[PDB]
């Protein structure tokens, strides 16, 4: 009704790097604590509008273990904007982005829009990635980067419009 | 007790609510539809009866629009069942888990899948309906 068009968006990275906390906050303006690993693969819906412009957001939430990485590959695809999670909290996460590019360039048509986000930044005092080294990594990919907390709600919001135009303007525009 | 589903089931009492008024008012329309078919200043009240049917058509797409939306929250709460079904079957070690066991566990992550498949054709088959609304619109 509402929404001119709608875009598919894609969550992907390591399990517990808070994919799932991050689009509930995006969707439902809140938190739990409690950690339930994403099955498989969801998906949730909100409708914004920037630009004077209502987009339907049809947001995968991919499952971060490797049992379903098989599963979750079948929706790169379709996928017009994905937004790799890392956290900052753990460093590991932040060198298997990488793996989630590779992945990416295998699966995702290569028009694919990227983001990447270093989550769970709402306490530095266990932070072992510093914000510089993500940054450059993003624009070493030329792609845009942000810290974000989903128990804080910072960026969540401005994530999502930034990635939702830039998909806007290269379609639009083309 | 229940916690947050209630956001579901609220709101698909709102849809039905809501539907309600639709077919309320497409019988209206419709009763006054055959009444002006039963007429033929002659010109206003033409222009009245254009303005009806851009009410049937209006109403339709409300209409269909609901049933879709519907639909899509029972597809969720079979989702939810689903799911917590499928994590309370994962509990149990693989070393405890028979054939009866492990096979219906298998049936129930299938049959989660395919729900969250038919979720996204209503997303889609929903969009189907917003380009034809631009498509035979654009002439109005
Ligand atoms: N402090 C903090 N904790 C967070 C944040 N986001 C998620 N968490 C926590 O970190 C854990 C990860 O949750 P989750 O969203 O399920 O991560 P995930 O990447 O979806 N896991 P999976 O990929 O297996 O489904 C949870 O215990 C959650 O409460 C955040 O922004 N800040
Ligand atoms: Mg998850």
């Amino acid at each position: 009704k509402t929404y001119d068009y709608l875009f598919k968006l894609l969550l992907i990275g390591d399990s517990g790097v808070g994919k799932t906390c991050v689009l509930f906050r995006f969707s439902e303006d809140a938190f739990n604590s409690t950690f339930i690993s994403t099955i498989g693969i969801d998906f949730k819906i909100r409708t914004i509008e920037l630009d004077g412009k209502r987009i339907k957001l049809q947001i995968w939430d991919t499952a971060g273990q490797e049992r379903f990485r098989t599963i979750t590959t079948a929706y790169y695809r379709g996928a017009m904007g994905i937004m790799l999670v890392y956290d900052i909290t753990n460093e590991k996460s932040f060198d298997n982005i990488r793996n989630w590019i590779r992945n990416i360039e295998e699966h995702a048509s290569a028009d694919v829009e990227k983001m990447i986000l270093g989550n769970k930044c709402d306490v530095n005092d266990k932070r072992q990635v510093s914000k510089e080294r993500g940054e450059k990594l993003a624009l070493d990919y030329g792609i845009k980067f942000m810290e974000t907390s989903a128990k804080a709600n910072i960026n969540v919001e401005n994530a999502f419009f930034t990635l939702a135009r830039d998909i806007k303007a290269k379609m639009d525009k083309k | 007790m229940k916690q947050e589903e209630l956001k579901r089931l609220y709101k698909a009492q709102a849809i039905q609510r809501q539907l309600e008024e639709v077919e309320e008012r497409q019988r209206a329309s419709e009763i006054q539809g055959v009444r002006l078919e039963k007429a033929l200043d002659e010109a206003q009240l033409l222009q009245e009866w254009f303005k009806l049917v851009l009410e049937k058509n209006k109403l339709m797409r409300y209409e269909s629009e609901l049933l879709i939306m519907a639909q899509e929250l029972e597809l969720e709460d079979h989702q939810s069942r689903l799911e917590q079904k499928l994590r309370e079957k994962m509990l149990k070690e693989e070393s405890q888990k028979d054939e009866k066991d492990l096979n219906e566990e298998q049936e129930v992550f299938t049959e989660l899948m395919q729900v969250i498949e038919q979720r996204d054709k209503l997303v889609d088959s929903l969009e189907e309906q917003r380009i034809r609304e631009k498509a035979e619109d654009q002439h109005f």
